[PDB]
């Protein structure tokens, strides 16, 4: 499941993301990436993506669980978004950026 | 820049036969173009006078050419704010464009270089 | 003796504007510094009125310029006035400016009052900067960001700069509060400054365009110049009113007239006109802080002047090949105006650093090799 | 040239009639008729502008 | 014409006062002349032209 | 019924015939590419989105005043 | 620099008689017509040169530089585009 | 960029407001209206017009307070302080379809209609804009376009996909007045309509316009004969200059 | 006499500035101060109420009278340091009295 | 001559805070002048910063 | 110590009738109340939201 938490105006993906997820993301090649960048760069704890869910495109809201990646699909110019939040195809230049979190508790964390 | 500069700069020039050969009838039209002569001035009068070195340079100036002077000042500022030109006599002929003040402002500004240097000597 | 001349108080009016001692022959592009005055005041008037109709917090500002526009009677016009001639104030301090650079105004004895100018020319930009910011539209909210995330630039301390200005992680109703209260100031600020730069001339008086010496044939300030003065500005209220009552937005982006909204960003952010050219040299640095540091010196260059132009005449009234120059400076200036507003695209991206390097040049190049060659001229060409 | 009692020429500026009453009251006339349309303008451009500080629409209503 | 001037012009209270008296005139006439030709240019195209029907 | 198709119409056959054409034929090509196999898999996909731009921007400079005119 | 009316500090003038007018006894606009057209022609010829040249310079980069990146943003231009990327 | 991703500029059509002389429509205002009240205001809201702002523009009084007074609006609390509505009255804004964006968003397939009461000024084009657009949308898009779900192609709006779909068909108003209500009609009505919502004050603005551009034009004329008359000594001046 | 003069036009300045800038509270002596000193001028004869109305910017203090006295109170503090500036200057005519009345001219200090 | 009179700014400032001749005899309620000035920045500090807080 | 007493004073007797609308959980905290008692207050009550996807 992806949760939709409001952070300053913008919203915040929280994907709790399985293991066969996680396994998704940590296949493709970073060579091949507009943005070069490791699952284990982007979350600080693998079963966490928390992302700053604006579009790097232009700043649209990207569609989760859609896509063609199967992670976030950005209806406005068609971007997609991978599990890790990793730009595969589309116009966007950028991975989904990833806020300053902290796990306080390992129930709750604070972004 | 120092009326010395610039002095010095074109008798390098004048000296070079090859310089002379290419600059001075450039010189002689760029002149014409400025068309500071017809607004009946010399081309001296044209100085940036507002310069302690100046002030004493037009101070210098003996009595007639400093009497002739405010007048084609004051002719050319007439002219200017009228919008018209000289003509006749008032234009500036290339014969009359006589250099009244570089002589006077050579010598202020020697002493003020010279003064200068001589307050950076050191005995050897 | 007169009271005017007696009287402390009235003595001070009366050298500036009345006994004044004016050069015979100033012409028309005189007339820009009145011009500025006048911008000035209805800045100051329309300002002034906005100021009491309009609300600083982020939730009713852009609500508050609605309502100036709609229920305020003549909302519209004070609305318009205030808006269309901040674009006029640039016009004029671009041909004022302009004027002080042909003709060499800013040569001795006047490096005092160029230099506070360039000071003055500083703090009109803040302060139409920010005052586009209280509209809080989409234009507001993205300008305030953009421009505020450059002094992020600024190693080591940028980022916490920029929380500060902003007083919170993002241009918010914080921003908006305090870029009111400073754009109600800054005008005040820039008065004074204008009047600093006018006391400072008082000691040469003004130059003319022939460059020479006005010692010699003075002019009362009152009447030739009060008079006109006048033809200008009622030739600035016809070009004024044209704007303000039958295009009032022809000058503006319409994208203000979206209210701000943090999610989505607008099709293309481009400041206002009259920043254009300064915008354009900042893309042309590829370097963000190289950028920011080249935008500020396009403005700071202005003040070597006195230094670089090494001419013993002051002005280009007589020098053609310093008309020429300046010519294609000014020209430039335009064209980096042009790019400013164009996509960051081929063939605009090698074109911007192009005119970039000319504007640069222009100061640091060519008027000192042009201005020493036409000393030799002059000097050869009269013996 | 030398003479300086003999004044230049100035016929083509000088008006025939130029001490007549009728000569100088034309040029108030023009000088009048300026102020009073600087005096209509500022009382329109004042009266005009100091409305907005009377009670706007939404107050009205 | 002297008359005129001397009536109107000489006295700078009595210039004021004209040029004040002759702005109050033009200020009401030309109100009221514009309102007419702007009604003429515009017509049956404001509020007031259609404002019959209601 | 809609003064504006019988005016796009005529405009479209007359002044702005070249341009009728033009996106005419690049609909042809497109139309013809798409019912061709192993499209889907194809780096560029054609449009006819210029042509069209050219041809209602064409229609539009012919037909606005008239347009206005019988409104 | 400058001084004041009696000590502007103009070199001291002799010899110039200087004569005007009442702005009653003038004509304000005489020659008015000669001048509007013969002087701002004139005027304007002696200065063309200074303003054609760098406009004509500066539009004519201006014209290239937008037809080009017209041109590029086209579909004709797609293969010069992907190049200059 | 292509000229898809910055749209279609609008064709310039002869509005009657167009002219530094001219005033809207009246008649074509209130059709305009009519048009909004039956078709836009299903999903579009003007929030910052007032019943009031159409008295003597668009409607008498009494219309008007007929329109205010068939809506109900949050009154004050009552006495035990339970909420209580009213019919409206002339000083109320003209209520929106939705309550809140997110409702908007979930009733469009995810777009949000924009309030109309500034739409003309805060496009390019302005009126020209809302009728291209509302007239623009093509029987087909051209071959090739790939419209996302739940967006229509319209080359007027930038990138082309826009959510709104096209709602003006000839018949869908029936004006009182008897003109034809054809889809060009409607649309022409409508954006004359909102371009009065988003200036109000343009008649009044070009009223008063005519009247300072004919007073400085005198005042420039004026001025410069002034500056002339008291300038002419300096202009006039003649020097005789005998070397001492 | 004209520093003076002058002074006393920056003191009814102070007074005004510092009235407007009590009501920008919007307390309950802010509204109730506004109220009673804006219905001063309603003593005007003939035209005081209607300058009341205009001052607040309706009938009675309210929203738009807030506003407004928000700009002037921004805006006074600046007319008064320009005035306290001007009798400074008219001062520097005659200089500082002093004490015993008498002149100083013959004993002065930097 | 001294730099402080030579330059026009700067001679202005000289000549109300720095030459300007005093009595040599003013006693302390010579002293409201500067505390009255004292005020009007402190308000104008203050004041401006409450501007940026207050809506 | 006696601030601590007076909360619970006020959130036993007084606000039955009064509010206290200018103070936030958060200015209890290091004040009276650490930030998990503080915490915990807040979390016993409901406030508004934003609306959800269907508005
Ligand atoms: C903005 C707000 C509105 C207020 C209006 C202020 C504008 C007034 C102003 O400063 O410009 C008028 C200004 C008239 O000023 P002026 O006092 O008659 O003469 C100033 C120059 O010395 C005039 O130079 P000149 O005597 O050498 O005459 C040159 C001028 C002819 O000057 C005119 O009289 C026109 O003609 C041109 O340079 C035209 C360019 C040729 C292109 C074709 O016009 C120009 O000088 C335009 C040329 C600028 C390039
Ligand atoms: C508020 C903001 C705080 C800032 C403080 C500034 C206040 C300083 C000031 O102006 O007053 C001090 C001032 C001392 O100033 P001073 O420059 O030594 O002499 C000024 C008098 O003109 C010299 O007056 P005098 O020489 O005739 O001395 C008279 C003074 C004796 O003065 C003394 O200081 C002792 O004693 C009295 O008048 C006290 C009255 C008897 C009450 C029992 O205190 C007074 O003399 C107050 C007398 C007022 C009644
Ligand atoms: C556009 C390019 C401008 C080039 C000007 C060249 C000179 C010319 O022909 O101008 C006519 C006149 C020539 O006047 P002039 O004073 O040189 O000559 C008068 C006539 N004589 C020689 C007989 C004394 O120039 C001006 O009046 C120039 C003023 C410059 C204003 C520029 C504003 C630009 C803003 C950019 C800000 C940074
Ligand atoms: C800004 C508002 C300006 C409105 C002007 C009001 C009318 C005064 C006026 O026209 O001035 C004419 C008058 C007279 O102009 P004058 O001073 O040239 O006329 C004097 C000579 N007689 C009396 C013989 C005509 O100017 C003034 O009195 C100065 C006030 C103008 C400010
Ligand atoms: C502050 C902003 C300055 C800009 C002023 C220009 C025009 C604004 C005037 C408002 C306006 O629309 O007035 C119109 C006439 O314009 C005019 O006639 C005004 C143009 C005249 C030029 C300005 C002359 C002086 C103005 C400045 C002085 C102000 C203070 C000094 C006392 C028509 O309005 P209306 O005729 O319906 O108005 C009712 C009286 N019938
Ligand atoms: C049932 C829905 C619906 C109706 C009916 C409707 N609209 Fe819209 N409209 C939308 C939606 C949704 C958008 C936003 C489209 C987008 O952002 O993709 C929109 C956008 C617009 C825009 C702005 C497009 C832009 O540039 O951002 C204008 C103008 C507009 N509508 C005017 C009208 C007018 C005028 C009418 C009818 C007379 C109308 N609409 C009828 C739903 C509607
Ligand atoms: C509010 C902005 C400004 C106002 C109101 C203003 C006003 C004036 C006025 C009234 C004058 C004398 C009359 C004239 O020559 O036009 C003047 C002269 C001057 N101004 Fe400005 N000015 C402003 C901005 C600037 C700027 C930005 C600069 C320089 C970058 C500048 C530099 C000068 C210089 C050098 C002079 C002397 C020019 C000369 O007469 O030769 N001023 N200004
Ligand atoms: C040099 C003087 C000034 C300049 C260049 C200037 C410029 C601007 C600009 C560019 C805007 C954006 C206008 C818009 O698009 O709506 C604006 C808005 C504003 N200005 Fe100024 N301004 C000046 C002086 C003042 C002063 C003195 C005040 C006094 C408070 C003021 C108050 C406002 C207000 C309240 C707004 C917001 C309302 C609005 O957008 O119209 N301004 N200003
Ligand atoms: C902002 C308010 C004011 C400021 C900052 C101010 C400042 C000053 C200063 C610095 C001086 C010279 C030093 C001194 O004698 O204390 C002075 C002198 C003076 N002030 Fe003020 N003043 C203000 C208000 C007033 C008022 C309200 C008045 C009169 C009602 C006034 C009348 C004078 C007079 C007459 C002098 C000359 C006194 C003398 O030296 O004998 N001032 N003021
Ligand atoms: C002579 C200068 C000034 C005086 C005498 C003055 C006086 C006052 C007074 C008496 C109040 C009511 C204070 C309260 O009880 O809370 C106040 C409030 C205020 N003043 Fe000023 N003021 C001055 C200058 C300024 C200036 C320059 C600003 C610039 C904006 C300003 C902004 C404010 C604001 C925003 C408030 C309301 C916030 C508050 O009440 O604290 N003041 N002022
Ligand atoms: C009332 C006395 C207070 C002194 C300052 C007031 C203003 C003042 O000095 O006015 C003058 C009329 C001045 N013009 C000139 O110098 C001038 C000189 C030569 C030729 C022309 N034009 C040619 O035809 C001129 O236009 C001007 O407009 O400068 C303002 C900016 C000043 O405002 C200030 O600095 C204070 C503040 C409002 C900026
Ligand atoms: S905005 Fe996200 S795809 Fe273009």
């Amino acid at each position: 499941k992806n949760v939709i938490i409001k952070w300053r105006g913008k919203p915040i993906f929280i994907r709790h993301r399985t293991s066969e997820e996680i396994e998704e993301a940590n296949e493709v090649n970073v060579a091949t990436l507009r943005d070069p960048q490791t699952d284990d760069e982007r979350v600080q704890k693998p079963e966490w993506l928390v992302m700053i869910g604006v579009c790097t495109h232009l700043g649209c809201v990207p569609i989760g669980e859609a896509g063609d990646f199967g992670g976030w699909f950005c209806p406005c110019h068609g971007s997609h978004y991978d599990i890790s939040g990793r730009i595969r195809r589309g116009p966007a230049p950028l991975n989904l950026e990833i806020p300053e979190y902290d796990f306080a508790d390992a129930e709750t964390l604070v972004i | 820049a120092s009326i010395t500069s610039v002095v010095k700069t074109s008798e390098l020039i004048l000296k070079s036969p090859l310089l002379s050969k290419i600059v001075v009838p450039l010189a002689k039209t760029y002149v014409k173009f400025s068309g500071y002569r017809q607004l009946g001035f010399k081309m001296n009068d044209l100085i940036i006078e507002e310069t302690p070195n100046m002030q004493l340079a037009l101070r210098r100036l003996p009595p007639t050419e400093s009497y002739d002077r405010v007048y084609r000042l004051i002719r050319a500022t007439q002219f200017s704010l009228s919008h018209k030109l000289a003509t006749g006599n008032d234009i500036t002929k290339p014969e009359e464009d006589d250099h009244y003040l570089i002589p006077y402002i050579l010598d202020v500004e020697a002493e003020a270089f010279e003064k200068d240097a001589l307050d950076n000597l050191e005995v050897v | 003796m007169a009271l005017r001349k007696k009287n402390s108080l009235l003595n001070m009016a009366n050298s500036y504007v009345l006994d004044s001692p004016q050069p015979s022959n100033l012409n028309y592009f005189w007339n820009f510094g009145s011009l500025l005055a006048l911008c000035l005041v209805i800045q100051l008037a329309t300002g002034i009125t906005l100021a009491m109709h309009y609300t600083s917090h982020a939730s009713l500002a852009f609500d508050s310029v609605e309502h100036i526009m709609r229920d305020v009677n003549f909302g519209w016009f004070i609305r318009y006035a205030h808006a269309n001639t901040a674009s006029f104030f640039f016009i004029c301090i671009y041909a004022h400016m302009g004027r002080n650079i042909y003709y060499g105004s800013y040569k001795t004895p006047r490096v005092l009052p160029w230099s506070i100018g360039v000071i003055i020319f500083l703090l009109l930009i803040i302060t139409a900067f920010m005052g586009y910011v209280l509209v809080f539209g989409q234009m507001s909210l993205w300008g305030a960001t953009v421009i505020c995330n450059l002094v992020s630039a600024i190693p080591w301390l940028g980022e916490d700069i920029v929380h500060f200005l902003w007083g919170g992680f993002s241009v918010g109703n914080p921003t908006l509060q305090r870029f009111f209260a400073l754009h109600y100031l800054m005008p005040f600020v820039l008065a004074v400054f204008a009047l600093l730069h006018l006391i400072a001339l008082h000691t040469a008086g003004s130059s003319n365009p022939l460059g020479i010496t006005s010692n010699v044939d003075k002019l009362s300030m009152h009447p030739y110049y009060s008079f006109k003065d006048l033809i200008t500005v009622f030739a600035f209220l016809l070009m004024f009113t044209l704007f303000v009552f039958f295009s009032p937005d022809k000058l503006g982006h319409p994208d203000n007239y979206i209210p701000a909204n943090p999610m989505v960003t607008p099709a293309s952010i481009v400041p206002e006109w009259y920043l254009l050219p300064f915008y354009a040299i900042l893309r042309a640095i590829p370097d963000k802080l190289g950028g920011v540091i080249a935008m500020v010196a396009a403005i700071l260059i202005l003040l070597i002047l006195p230094i670089v132009d090494r001419s013993i005449i002051r002005g280009n009234a007589f020098k053609p090949i310093s008309k020429l120059l300046f010519g294609f400076f000014i020209c430039n200036f335009l064209l980096l105006g042009v790019l400013g507003q164009v996509h960051i695209e081929p063939p605009f991206i090698v074109l911007g650093q192009i005119c970039t390097i000319f504007y640069f040049s222009y100061f640091l190049i060519l008027l000192p090799m042009v201005s020493t060659i036409e000393n030799i001229f002059f000097y050869i060409g009269s013996l | 040239g030398k003479s300086t009692y003999k004044i230049p020429d100035f016929t083509p500026y000088l008006k025939k009639d130029r001490n007549t009453d009728a000569n100088r009251l034309f040029s108030y006339f023009m000088i009048g008729s300026f102020g009073m349309l600087s005096a209509a303008g500022a009382k329109a451009t004042v009266q005009d502008f100091l409305s907005n500080m009377s009670a706007s629409a939404d107050v009205l209503a | 014409a002297t008359t005129f001037y001397n009536v109107f012009v000489k006295r700078n209270s009595a210039f004021v006062a004209t040029i004040l008296a002759s702005a109050f005139v033009f200020d009401m006439t030309f109100e009221t002349a514009i309102d007419n030709f702007w009604d003429r240019i515009n017509a049956g195209k404001q509020w007031k032209d259609i404002r019959h029907k209601y | 019924p809609d003064p504006a198709i019988a005016l796009h119409e005529a405009a479209a056959e007359g002044p702005c015939h070249d341009f009728k054409h033009h996106f005419d034929e690049c609909v042809e090509r497109v139309t013809k590419a798409q019912e061709a196999e192993d499209y889907d898999h194809a780096e560029y996909k054609e449009d006819c989105v210029e042509e069209f731009f050219h041809l209602q921007h064409c229609i539009n400079d012919n037909t606005a005043d008239k347009l206005f005119r019988v409104l | 620099y400058m001084g004041w009316w009696g000590h502007m500090g103009s070199p001291p003038q002799k010899g110039i008689a200087g004569y005007t007018i009442s702005p009653f006894a003038a004509r304000p606009f005489a020659g008015v017509v000669h001048a509007a057209i013969f002087n701002t022609f004139r005027r304007t010829k002696n200065q063309a040169l200074f303003v054609i040249l760098p406009v004509s310079f500066f539009y004519y980069v201006w014209t290239q530089a937008s037809e080009k990146n017209e041109w590029l943003y086209t579909k004709a231009g797609r293969h010069e585009l992907a190049k200059a990327l | 960029m292509t000229a898809a991703e910055h749209g279609l500029h609008p064709a310039e059509y002869p509005w009657p407001q167009n002219g530094m002389l001219s005033t809207f429509d009246h008649a074509s205002l209130r059709r305009g209206y009519q048009v909004y009240k039956e078709v836009c205001a299903a999903c579009h809201s003007l929030d910052r017009i007032a019943w009031r702002n159409l008295v003597g523009v668009t409607h008498t009084t009494d219309e008007a307070k007929a329109f205010a007074e068939e809506l109900e609006y949050d009154d004050e609390p009552d006495d035990e302080g339970n909420p209580r509505k009213r019919p409206g009255k002339l000083a109320d804004y003209i209520p929106g379809p939705y309550p809140n964006e997110q409702a908007a968003r979930a009733a469009n397939q995810g777009a949000l209609p924009p309030d109309l009461s500034l739409i003309a000024k805060a496009r390019h084009g302005g009126a020209d804009y809302i009728f291209a657009l509302l007239t623009g949308y093509p029987d087909e898009p051209p071959a090739g376009v790939v419209l996302a779900p739940g967006m229509n192609y319209n080359p007027y709006f930038p990138g082309g996909g826009i959510g709104m779909a096209r709602t003006l068909f000839d018949g869908v108003v029936e004006y009182e007045d008897g003109t034809p209500a054809t889809t060009s009609q409607m649309a022409k009505d409508v954006a004359a309509f909102l371009t009065w919502a988003a200036e109000p004050e343009h008649d009044e603005r070009k009223k008063l316009g005519l009247k300072a551009i004919i007073v400085i034009s005198a005042m420039l004329g004026l001025s410069v004969y002034i500056k002339k008359f008291k300038w002419s000594p300096i202009k006039n001046r003649k020097f005789i200059y005998n070397p001492p």
